[PDB]
């Protein structure tokens, strides 16, 4: 019964994040995080609507979206590489 | 390195294909952003409908 949408209100910050998310990875250089990651935060953002009956997707959906995907994204990485974590996305 | 031995087939293959693109990534920031907004934009943003 659900589908849930977005609205333009929420874009600016997932584009930044996106960026910062690229940014980390290429200066570390072990994985690429290319537009898959993107389209992975909107569609876990969805989800997460969609286990709320709401029908649009709230800022605190796409940011548990956000944290559930750098989260795996980091815990995929190395050791060395694992850095991200602790003082680039701290803030997520 | 060259597009052959950064590729997994034989080399001869290119001559075999009328144009090749190679599709680098640019990690340009004003791309990024510009990139994320399109993608946005498709994701139940409508504009691009």
């Amino acid at each position: 019964k659900i589908y849930p949408k977005l609205h333009q209100m929420d874009m600016d910050k997932v584009s930044r994040v996106y960026a910062d998310l690229r940014r980390e990875s290429i200066s570390t250089g072990s994985f690429p995080i290319t537009v898959r990651h993107l389209e992975s935060i909107l569609r876990i953002a969805e989800s997460f609507a969609k286990m709320r009956l709401s029908e649009f997707v709230s800022s605190y959906d796409l940011d548990r979206a956000i944290k559930v995907v750098v989260d795996s994204f980091v815990d995929a990485q190395k050791v060395s590489v694992r850095r991200q974590l602790r003082r680039s996305f701290a803030i997520y | 390195k060259s597009p052959g031995d950064n590729i997994d087939f034989q080399t001869t293959i290119l001559s075999r294909f009328d144009m090749i693109f190679i599709v680098k990534d640019d990690h340009n920031e004003e791309r990024d952003i510009s990139i994320a907004n399109h993608v946005i934009n498709i994701h139940t943003g409508n504009a691009n409908a």
